[PDB]
């Protein structure tokens, strides 16, 4: 479907995703632990019965009828984790995730309350502006002609330099700011 | 132990504006309230009375509060 | 990490618990009668609410 | 920006269709403009009309709240298909069945309310009796006239 | 609620309508029938500010209960005797209304039987 | 800071409903490998919880005793 | 509320959960033991392991990151990155 | 009569005071939620008196 | 001090909260038993309900004709 | 103080307090505390302020307008006489509005004061309100945002023609 | 009225003889002094208007509009001095001069006793605004916006000149004090039908009516901030003042000639609010909201009842203040992010909290939160239209629901949600912007304490 | 069997019930690779403009400008008056106006006719 590094989903990936969704929905229908354990073992036996099938069209039809079976017997509202999308506390703390570039607009009167922190911030910014040209030069010669094929980034090959495009995924805000 | 820096936008300028607004409102608000209290206590309001015969009032003698008459 | 030993939570729940125990009695005995209460009814109509809740 | 990146009129030849598909950053086979009925769309692509809720929530989008990517062709009704607005996600029950079930429930409740209004319940009692000509003066009747006497006897 | 089934599932010629009742003269079958007696004066109910639906034929007990409620402050559980007396006289009035309904039902049944006999000869 | 986990040998599924699930699956011919993971909820302080009627009747003994004492005190106080 | 986490506690808890698995001999696994090769497990066993660790730590690992979690050290590093520990 | 209306209006004014207290504040308030809670408890007592008058 | 969190075990309890919970449950049951011993009428019934089939036709004024 | 004839009010009749129970009511203690702590300092402060006010005394008067000829005796397109008549009519319009306000305030006061027996004891106030509202409606209603004395004169003339026709057809 | 005209024309040598850095200080200071001086017009009487001279008078309708104009001028001086920072000094003085000239024409417009002098000033107001829009506007289509605005106004207003001259020749005077006493009924004919159309279409265009509103989302958008403020706050109310003054001569033909425009303006506000629901531009959304509120004022004037007139003048003043504040807030966002798209800059409450509070207050007054004078005007118009007919309550309720919907959609889109990742030039709010917001807000909130001074001449 | 999921306008078909998802043919793989290449190239452009330490401003999105220009400034150049446009304009432009005109005219005629006979209760109506 929508993948950063791959253009498609393999057959085994589809089977594993179906297995996880079916087990989660069966846990939702079977709220007690022992009952869920019993029916999870039954579902695991059903999945292991057709594990060794070499016919591609037959495995595809088995997957399609399994997806139809899951859609007929899904929970009207399954159990979603609190931080998972669709959860009760999903994206709750996004109002407190202030980006780090707002510290450059602070008044010097309130910058004096944290001298050592702002010194460390200054040396971090010095490191970033020193490494930017090296990392973009590394990225320029590693992309094949015609643009990149996937969205994966390369690491730093030699010693001393940081991986390319590292700033906004290292300085991201914490989960609980 | 384990105190973390909390990144927040610069709140200095907003507080400065609020302090300036409060100071410049109160700079004339406090003397006006004091003056209104002193007008009300010591000068006081007018008392309704019938017009004497042959006497015509001025146009500002038809109001009660001293400030409205002024 | 189960804990409920905070004075604020215990005190608020305690106050509303005392309310939910006695406030209906106190209020219903303190209000003046603004209508005529219907108190003559057959046995099955008197026990309807309790039997329905028990069922 | 330039005038050759902005939208234009409906493409007729395959050459301008390919040029427009390259302009909107999409494949020529997947690029379908709106039909040329004069509504005013131009060559803007007809994207599959799905809400942003149907997007993958675990993907690293450039705009995470909108689930939108930088440079991607933006739908004509994107401000309508945001997560704050109209949803098009699949439902556990078929849409027609939910419609008929809800309508049948509402209609049956209205019909039975009408039936109960027609045949109400009551108690085996007579009318309530009030003194002083059914409280004539208390109900706002003027005292200079005299009402018809309402007399309640014992039983 | 057997009368509900006797009127709706049964026949409506015997069961009286509650909205129009009684349909018979009060002297029918009742020689020298007397009226009800009102104890509370019109002024007494007027200046005690009783609710107009509360000024029925037993408002004297209500006035006594209200005076007992006012004079016993802050003892809000002080007197239940006046409340019980008012409730008992309410019960007696309700029994009177039930007697009126049963009388109307029996009179309607008797009239139906009379017309059935009149059809039996004529 | 640093916290110490308990032993893992002590989570045995015997005496729990997971043993019943084990013998049902053994009758069918299957196994649950995660049975020892869920075995903590059925042992220790979480064992033998009350029923619904026992939950509604919490503190009924002391309430009934206080009611009997108060009724006897009111019986003696009226004389 | 919300007690903090460390790599030692994360590793101890993940090894506890993996030790309670009946399909793994507890005297053989370590922090960098592989699943398909070093332990002889199927892909379904990996899926059930990942679901067990999700239930243990109370947060969901997406599938596109779940397919690549193949040894306990990568599970520890993924949880440490997602929960931002040692700050 | 002079106690009834005075206590009702002062219950309302007592409730509206902490809004003006927080609006005219410069430094960080020293346990402002405790101040609001104490204000509401006092307002509950002050409004509890006229209901006793009405019950009487 | 506070309560130390436990792993996979029944959590630590204060004696104060157990005492408070038991006291308030006992207070609720005492109140219910007391009010049922005293009132017993708001639940059971205040006045007897007279069946209208047992009323004689003389006191209802039914003429035999 | 106000005038008790324009704003009437029946005499207050309060019952005597009868403490049937022996429990002390807190209302008497709270009234004692209110008179000790609240009424006395406020009374003293008002006494001081009134003493300050009595040192100098000055008066304000109620404006009196003499009657000028109305619009019925004004020549058409004569702006002076019509101007004076229009100003007089507007002043009487304002006074009539406030008269209706006075009667409405009387009605609301009666409805609150009489309690639950308001439907019987506020018959006179309802009659006064009905009469004054009928007069106001017959005098000033349906004139528009551009009301003037000429519009009111035309409305009164049309109503008088209707009344004369009605009494002619009923004769 | 010469005590306000003469300091206004004396503002011109003040801005043309000041230093290179002291033009804003001097002009703002002395305009604020004249704005304080403008309170002397509140000497209104219950029977007679305040008649100064043969040419000038000011009753209780023109007084709030005058005070609003003279207060609005220093706000525009404070707002327009950031985007004119790098401009040539002579062009800066020319901009301030056009603002001064527009204020002079506006204060001579509301006090004109003669109707032809009112017309001359009301069409003299066209030139400074057209010059401001087409010179200091930022976009390509400011020229097209100026053409549309100019030609809509002139095509609407030339028959008004012809009809006013006809009224002068037929009645003998255009003095408003004379015409109050010399007025005659206008019978039903085709001649009087076209008289009504000629006298009404200029103010129907300027207000604007639905269907003649096509110039507004152009002139309100391609203008600078000061131009948008003076277009939304004052210039739309010239039409309202004109219909309030000119309806006196058009009776009783108004009662059936007002039906098509009542149907146009009752249905038009639903259409413009629905347009506001699906707007990608913030400035265009504010302009269409202005169209809806002026449609409300059109209906109130056309049904011609006292409650409708009081609601109309209160709603005019309230909408002027609210629209000016909303345009100022949108301009501050535009200065921060250099784009007018509503979906671009999101989640600004985490970065600009006090500006978010100002946004919330402006949105709350936009949807008529009681007891603001917005709600007072809207409520009085609703009562009068209910007296007119009962299904107007259905239309008004639908309009109120959609108005709350788009105001909160504005607020939730711009201020709430997750912030834009790649935008990192969100500077903290200046003292100037906050002072501008507070000077828009505090009179609006204070007028709820004494709302009787904005309720027209028949309060 | 199981009841087939019928899609609607407001309830799309799920991606796990689409028969075209399970296609393995090389043309669809080539199409998916081309789409991934376009997406990765655009993401590379965005991240190059995004992680620049010397940039302080707005990374301009030509897609958003394209969308706003299409929504606003293209409708009339790409409008042709035909049967559909004129029919929809006459339905949505003069339809509701005529309908509301007739409704309000009928209501006001009925009210004004009832008033002049004195059949409408206007006893306390002095506010208008
Ligand atoms: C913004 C766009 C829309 C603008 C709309 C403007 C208004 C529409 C109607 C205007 C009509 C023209 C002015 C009429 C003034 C009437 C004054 C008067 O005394 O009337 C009574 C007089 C009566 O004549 P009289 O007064 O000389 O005679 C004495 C009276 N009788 C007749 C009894 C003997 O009316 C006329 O003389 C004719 C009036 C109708 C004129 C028709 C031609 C114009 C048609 C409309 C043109 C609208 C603008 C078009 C262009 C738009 C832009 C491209
Ligand atoms: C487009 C943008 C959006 C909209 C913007 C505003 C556009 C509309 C503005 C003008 C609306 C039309 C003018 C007002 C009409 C009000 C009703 C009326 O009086 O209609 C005239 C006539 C009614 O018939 P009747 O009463 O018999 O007329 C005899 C009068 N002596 O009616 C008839 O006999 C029927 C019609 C006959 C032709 C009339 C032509 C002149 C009027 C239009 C110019
Ligand atoms: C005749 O039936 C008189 C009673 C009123 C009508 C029927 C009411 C039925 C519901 C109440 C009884 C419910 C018993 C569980």
């Amino acid at each position: 479907a929508f993948l950063p590094s791959a253009a498609y989903l393999t057959h085994q990936q589809k089977v594993l995703q179906l297995y996880k969704r079916a087990l989660r929905h069966l846990e939702s229908r079977c709220v007690h632990r022992d009952k869920y354990r019993y029916f999870a073992c039954l579902l695991r036996a059903r999945f292991d019965e057709h594990k060794n099938e070499k016919d591609m069209v037959k495995a595809t039809q088995l997957l399609r009828e399994a997806e139809k079976e899951f859609w007929h017997g899904q929970h009207p509202q399954p159990y979603i984790f609190p931080e998972s999308p669709g959860g009760t506390s999903y994206e709750r703390y996004e109002c407190y995730k202030v980006p780090e570039w707002c510290l450059d607009d602070w008044h010097p009167s309130e910058k004096a309350m944290y001298p050592d922190y702002f010194a460390k911030r200054e040396q971090w910014k010095k490191l970033r502006r020193e490494s930017w040209e090296r990392e973009v030069k590394q990225l320029q010669e590693e992309t094949p002609v015609g643009g990149p094929r996937t969205e994966a980034l390369p690491p730093a090959r030699k010693q001393g330099d940081l991986p390319p495009l590292w700033w906004h995924i290292v300085t991201r805000p914490r989960e609980r700011p | 132990g384990k105190r973390l820096f909390i990144i927040k936008p610069s709140g200095f300028y907003d507080k400065r504006f609020l302090k300036l607004l409060r100071f410049y409102i109160l700079l004339t608000g406090i003397p006006v309230v004091i003056g209104i209290t002193l007008i009300n206590v010591f000068i006081g309001e007018a008392e309704l009375a019938e017009i004497p015969e042959g006497y015509v009032p001025e146009h500002w003698e038809y109001f009660k509060h001293p400030i409205s008459r002024w | 990490n189960i804990n409920e030993n905070n004075p604020f939570l215990i005190n608020s729940i305690k106050r509303l618990l005392i309310g939910s125990l006695f406030a209906g009695f106190i209020i219903s005995n303190n209000i003046p009668p603004m209508t005529i209460p219907q108190m003559t009814m057959p046995h099955y109509l008197k026990m309807t609410a309790l039997t329905v809740t028990i069922l | 920006i330039t005038k050759d990146m902005l939208p234009g009129p409906y493409p007729k030849t395959p050459e301008e269709r390919a040029a427009a598909a390259k302009k909107y950053n999409m494949r020529v086979e997947d690029y379908e403009p709106y039909p040329d009925d004069g509504m005013g769309y131009g060559d803007y692509p007809k994207l599959p009309d799905r809400s942003q809720q149907e997007r993958d929530p675990w993907y690293d989008w450039d705009h995470p709240d909108l689930r939108l990517n930088w440079g991607e062709p933006m739908h004509w009704d994107l401000d309508m298909y945001i997560r704050n607005r109209v949803d098009t996600s699949p439902t556990p029950v078929n849409w027609n069945l939910m419609c008929k079930h809800l309508f049948g429930f509402v209609a049956f409740m209205l019909f039975m309310f009408w039936v109960g209004e027609t045949y109400p319940t009551y108690q085996p009692v007579g009318p309530k009796q009030y003194p002083y000509n059914n409280l004539y003066l208390e109900r706002g009747g003027d005292p200079n006239k005299e009402p018809e006497p309402v007399v309640h006897y014992e039983i | 609620g057997a009368h509900l089934a006797r009127r709706y599932l049964g026949d409506a010629s015997v069961e009286p309508e509650p909205l129009r009742m009684p349909t018979f003269p009060p002297d029918y079958g009742f020689p020298e029938r007397k009226e009800r007696e009102m104890v509370a004066t019109q002024q007494e109910m007027n200046d005690a500010q009783l609710v107009l639906q509360q000024r029925d034929y037993c408002a004297h007990y209500l006035i006594r209960f209200l005076k007992c409620k006012r004079d016993s402050f802050p003892n809000f559980l002080a007197c239940k005797h006046e409340q019980h007396d008012w409730d008992y006289c309410e019960h007696l009035d309700y029994v009177k209304r039930m007697k009126e309904f049963e009388r109307e039902r029996r009179l309607l049944q008797r009239k139906k039987r009379r017309e059935q006999r009149e059809a039996d000869m004529a | 800071s640093k916290m110490e986990l308990p032993d893992y040998k002590q989570w045995k599924i015997e005496g729990t409903p997971l043993e019943t699930v084990q013998e049902k699956l053994a009758a069918r011919g299957l196994r649950d490998p995660w049975g020892r993971n869920e075995a903590w909820r059925y042992m220790g302080g979480f064992a033998n919880n009350v029923s619904f009627v026992g939950a509604l009747l919490k503190g009924f003994k002391w309430g009934f005793a206080a009611f009997v004492v108060a009724v006897g005190a009111e019986y003696y106080l009226e004389s | 509320d919300a007690p903090p986490l460390t790599l030692e506690g994360i590793k101890d808890r993940v090894l506890y959960v993996l030790k309670l698995y009946d399909k793994i001999d507890p005297e053989k696994l370590s922090v960098n033991s592989h699943f398909m090769k070093d332990l002889g497990l199927d892909s379904l066993d990996q899926v059930e392991i990942i679901m067990a660790m999700e239930d243990e730590f109370g947060f969901e690992i997406p599938d596109i990151d779940a397919e690549k979690l193949m040894c306990p050290q990568e599970i520890v590093d993924y949880i440490a990155d997602k929960k931002d520990v040692y700050e | 009569m002079n106690l009834f209306s005075s206590l009702t209006l002062v219950t309302l004014i007592l409730l509206t005071m902490p809004i003006a207290a927080i609006n005219f504040n410069t430094h960080k308030f020293t346990n402002y939620p405790l101040y609001v809670k104490t204000t509401i408890s006092c307002a509950f007592i002050t409004s509890m008196i006229p209901t006793m008058m009405f019950i009487h | 001090a506070h309560i130390e969190p436990r792993y996979r075990q029944f959590p630590q309890l204060t004696r104060s909260q157990v005492i408070q919970a038991e006291f308030f449950s006992a207070t609720m049951w005492f109140w219910i038993l007391w009010r049922f011993w005293h009132d017993s009428d708001a639940v059971l019934g205040h006045f007897p309900y007279p069946d209208p089939s047992q009323w004689t036709d003389e006191e209802l004024g039914i003429p035999p004709d | 103080s106000w005038d008790k004839d324009v704003y009437p009010e029946p005499p207050r009749r309060t019952p005597a307090p009868s403490p049937q129970t022996s429990l002390p009511n807190p209302i008497t203690y709270l009234t004692k505390a209110f008179d000790l702590l609240v009424d006395r300092p406020v009374t003293l402060v008002r006494e001081f302020i009134e003493r300050q006010h009595a040192k100098n005394k000055y008066y304000y008067y109620h404006r009196e307008f003499r009657r000028v000829p109305d619009i019925t005796e004004c020549h058409e397109k004569d702006v002076l006489c019509m101007f004076e008549a229009e100003m007089q009519w507007k002043r009487d319009y304002k006074v009539d509005q406030e008269i209706v306000n006075i009667i409405q305030e009387r009605l609301k006061a009666c409805q609150q004061r009489e309690g639950e027996s308001h439907r019987q004891n506020c018959a006179k106030e309802l009659q006064q309100f009905t009469q004054v509202v009928k007069a106001y409606q017959d005098r000033y209603h349906d004139l528009g945002a551009h009301y003037s004395a000429r519009k009111c004169l035309a409305k009164q003339k049309q109503r008088m023609l209707a009344e004369r026709k009605a009494t002619k057809e009923a004769a | 009225m010469l005590k306000y005209i003469i300091p206004t024309m004396m503002l011109m040598p003040l801005t043309w003889l000041s230093k290179n850095s002291m033009i804003w200080i001097n002009t703002t200071l002395h305009s604020l002094l004249i704005s304080l001086t403008s309170l002397l017009l509140l000497n209104q009487f219950g029977d007679n208007s305040l008649n100064f001279s043969l040419t000038f008078f000011s009753d209780s309708l023109s007084t709030p509009l005058l005070i609003l104009t003279m207060w609005l001028l220093p706000l525009m001086l404070m707002a327009s001095q950031h985007h004119l920072s790098k401009e040539n000094l002579a062009r800066k003085k020319l901009f301030i001069s056009m603002l001064i000239l527009l204020q002079l024409f506006l204060i001579m417009t509301f006090t004109a006793t003669e109707l032809i002098f009112f017309y001359i000033m009301f069409e003299a107001t066209l030139v400074p605004t057209l010059i401001i829009i087409t010179r200091w506007g930022n976009q390509t289509e400011r020229l097209n916006a100026g053409l549309y605005f100019l030609f809509y106004t002139l095509a609407g207003s030339l028959p008004l000149l012809v009809a006013l001259i006809y009224i002068q020749n037929t009645m003998g005077s255009l003095n408003f004090l004379i015409l109050q006493y010399w007025v005659q009924p206008m019978p039903n004919s085709w001649s009087n039908t076209f008289m009504w159309l000629a006298c009404m279409m200029a103010f129907m265009v300027k207000m604007p009516l639905y269907g003649l509103h096509l110039w507004l989302p152009k002139a309100h958008v391609e203008a600078p901030i000061a131009g948008s403020m003076v277009l939304a706050a004052i210039l739309l109310k010239l039409g309202g003042y004109g219909m309030m003054r000119i309806t006196l001569l058009l009776n009783p033909i108004t009662d059936f000639m007002a039906y098509p425009f009542i149907m146009l303006s009752l249905w038009g506000m639903i259409m413009t609010s629905s347009i506001c629901l699906r707007q990608t531009d913030l400035k265009s959304l504010i302009a269409y909201s202005s169209v809806s509120h002026m449609a409300l004022v059109i209906v109130a004037i056309l049904i011609q009842t006292p409650w409708s007139y009081m609601g109309a003048t209160a709603l005019m003043i309230a909408h002027g203040l609210t629209s000016s504040m909303l345009f100022c807030l949108a301009n501050s966002n535009y200065e921060r992010v250099h784009s007018r798209t509503m979906i671009l800059a999101r989640g600004l409450q985490t970065l600009l909290p006090l500006m978010a509070a100002w946004w919330l207050l402006a949105s709350l007054t936009n949807l008529a939160l009681p007891p603001s004078i917005n709600l007072i005007g809207e409520l009085f118009v609703v009562m009068s239209t209910f007296s007119w007919s009962n299904i107007t309550i259905i239309l008004m309720g639908l309009n109120m629901v959609i108005t709350a919907l788009y105001s909160l959609y504005m607020l939730i889109t711009t201020q709430r949600g997750k912030h834009t990742h790649h935008i990192n030039n969100i500077l903290p709010s200046f003292t100037r912007e906050n002072a501008l917001m507070s000077l828009h807000m505090l009179p609006l909130l204070l007028l709820s304490l004494n709302p009787k001074i904005i309720l027209g001449p028949l309060y | 069997s199981f009841p087939k999921y019928e899609p609607s306008r407001l309830a799309s078909l799920p991606t796990t019930l689409d028969p075209a998802e399970y296609d393995i043919s090389s043309e669809t793989r080539k199409a998916q690779a081309e789409r991934l290449a376009i997406r990765s190239r655009l993401k590379r452009e965005y991240q190059l403009q995004y992680n620049d330490p010397s940039r302080r401003g707005v990374v301009e999105d030509p897609a958003l400008i394209r969308w706003t220009c299409a929504r606003s400034a293209n409708v009339y150049p790409n409008f042709r008056p035909n049967t559909k446009t004129s029919l929809l304009g006459a339905l949505f432009g003069i339809g509701p106006l005529i309908f509301w005109y007739y409704v309000f005219k009928t209501d006001r005629d009925r009210k004004e006719k009832l008033i002049q006979e004195g059949k409408l209760d206007r006893t306390f109506n002095i506010s208008y």
